[PDB]
Order: structure tokens, then sequence, then C-alpha cells
């Protein structure tokens, strides 16, 4: 189920609207130079050993953090980071850290969209922030299925 | 993103 | 230049035709009556049209949606295909 | 740019204009849409009547305060016959109660 999980993860990632594909390291730094702290995007990694990279503005400038995928689990770069949580879903990973800085670790706040999300998707995002009990909502089955397709808050 | 599928399949 | 979109409660919203064409439904079909979309939703839909056109400097800002209208807005968005 | 909602009764116009433009130019836009001359229009920010000659910036319509996603409301009253009608804007509908799960 290893390849099947990565395929599902990449479908979600295409659904995020903040995946910048083949953006170069220099292009990512140029895009985030003046962005607020916490602003982030995901792009392809240029390194042979890694699939993806998170580009994020820190108080010291834009930086890059590669994402490992091993044994069917996603985790942040273990060469840089060391109780590192693992995730079936990489969008879930991002969501996890995003929520983690709404409490108190990795400071991620607002994604950098490639283009304007659809209104449907923004409504889905808003509803996910309010409840996980999508089935209990006064909505038609077709829209619950749509909500079911993307359960994350970012 | 079939490019990423094949990159993982390679490595 | 402009089109008129009328809510179920009879509020008339006048928006640039270019902006209104964000909705595939409107694009396919100079007044449009929706009868099933109330004004507190249609107005926010029109604000979405404005927001989408202005940010399509990609520093796209957040588009805030009040929890109290979100379910209805979703249905409207699904109806409008936007 | 400043993004505006011009509201009278059950009519709402979504439009944009420069912060540097005047009240009169906005009345000319209204005249192009609703077919009433400038001298038969009064525009308001809350209860405050706006003078034709003032710029939008001096009236308090800033790019920070009037965004595409949150336009500022400008009220509109027409000159019915001799005088002006009272500034009347009908509110939008009320949202239903949230489901419990949305707590």
């Amino acid at each position: 189920q290893q390849a099947a999980r990565l395929a599902k993860a990449l479908r979600e990632l295409g659904q995020t609207g903040w995946y910048w594909g083949s953006m170069t390291v220099n292009e990512a730094k140029e895009k985030l130079k003046e962005a607020p702290e916490g602003t982030f995007l995901i792009r392809d990694s240029s390194h042979s050993d890694y699939l993806l990279t998170i580009s994020v503005k820190t108080s010291a400038g834009p930086t890059n953090l590669r994402i490992e995928y091993q044994d069917g689990k996603f985790r942040l770069d273990s060469i840089i980071c060391v109780a590192l949580a693992a995730f079936d879903s990489v969008v879930h990973l991002i969501d996890y850290y995003v929520q983690m800085c709404k409490d108190k670790h990795l400071y991620l706040t607002k994604p950098l969209y490639t283009s304007a999300p659809s209104l449907q998707h923004l409504c889905r995002l808003t509803i996910n922030k309010c409840t996980g009990a999508i089935w209990g909502l006064p909505l038609p089955t077709r829209l619950k299925d749509y909500l079911e397709e993307y359960k994350f808050q970012v | 993103l079939q490019h990423l599928m094949d990159k993982w399949m390679a490595m | 230049m402009y089109v008129k979109l009328i809510s179920s409660d009879g509020h008339e919203f006048i928006v640039k035709r270019e902006h209104a064409l964000t909705s595939g439904t409107i694009k396919a079909m100079n007044e449009v009556n929706f009868r099933e979309i109330p004004s507190h939703v249609l107005s926010k839909v029109c604000m979405y049209f404005t927001y989408k056109v202005r940010y399509t400097s990609t520093e796209i800002p957040e588009f805030p949606i009040a929890p109290e209208i979100a379910l209805e807005l979703l249905m409207a968005a699904n109806f409008l295909d936007c | 740019d400043v993004f505006l909602m011009i509201r009278r009764h059950k009519t709402t116009i979504f439009t944009d204009a420069k912060e540097s433009s005047t009240v009169f130019e906005l009345k000319r836009i209204v005249e192009g849409i609703l077919k009433r001359p400038p001298d038969e229009q009064r525009l308001y920010k809350d209860d405050q009547l706006l003078d034709d000659g003032k710029t939008l910036g001096e009236c308090g319509f800033t790019s920070q305060t009037a965004r595409p996603q949150a336009p500022a409301t400008v009220g509109l009253a027409f000159r019915a016959d001799d005088t002006f009608e009272a500034l009347c804007i009908e509110p939008f509908s009320s949202p239903p109660e949230l489901p419990d799960v949305m707590k």
C-alpha cells in the first residue's frame, strides 16, 4: 500500500492550491523575501534523495526544509530535525504543524497560493475549521462527499 | 504529479 | 458592461459582467434571478467575484467567511460552479 | 484602489474607484448605471453627507479599509421631485442558527 498512499498524498497535494511544482530554490527565496513570518509553500525538491521541500519565511529569511518519505510515512528532514511525528498524508503533516502554532516547534501560518482558490474550496476549508462531523451537517449527500474529499483546515 | 511518482519509484 | 443578479428576497446586486462571468452558471446563461439564494449569501458571492478577479503580484490575501453563512455559501458556490 | 458597495433600498452596486477620485466622479458612475443625474443624488458614509468636491481619501475610504473581499458601504438617496428622500437601505437577510457541531 506504499505506492497507493503516496498517490493519495499527491492527489491531496494537487488539491491544496499551494503546491508550486518545479519552483527553484532561488525562485522560492525570491517569492518569500518580503512575505510575513510563517508564510509557506510546498515545491519539488531539487535533491536526488528527497521528493518535496517546504519553503517558509523565518524571522531570518526564507528557508527550505526537505520532507522524507520512508516506510510509507512522511516526516520532516531527520538530518535537520530529530519524537519526529510521522504521517500518511503530507497535507496532514502541514496541517498538524499549522495547528501546533495556534496553541504554543515548526512555525507555519499562512500558505502562499499559486492562484485564487475556488469558492467551493474556501467554504470547505471554513467548515473544516468548525467541525469534523461532516455527516451531521444539514447538507445534501453530494456536498458531504465533496467535504469528505478534503478534510484539512489549510 | 506522475513525475514525483516515477522519482519515488526510481529511488 | 454590468449585469444584475437578484436574490431570493429581491435584493438587486449590480456587478461588472467580467466579474460575474467567474460563475460558469452565469457565463452559460441583462438580469438573472436565482430565487434560491438569499442576499446575505449572494452579496458575499459577489465579493468573491471581486476577490477572484483582482488576484488571478500573486500575494493573494485571505478571503474571510463567517461560520454562520458557510454552509449556505458552499451550496451557492456549488450551484454557481465557482 | 478602493472597493465600494453603493447601497440604496434593495439595490447594491459593486464597483471600484481610485482613492484619489472625488464624490462627483462616483455620482457620474452611479448616473451611468442607475440613470439619475449627479444633482439628484446624495451619497453618505454612515449619516455623514459627502461633499461633491471632497476626495475619497479625505472621506475615509482607504485601500486598507475597503478591500475586494470587504468593500465599504456608501449610502445613496435620490431627489424625488424637489427634495431628497430619506437615506434608506434595506438590510440583507439573516443567517440561520449554526448547527451545534459547528459550535
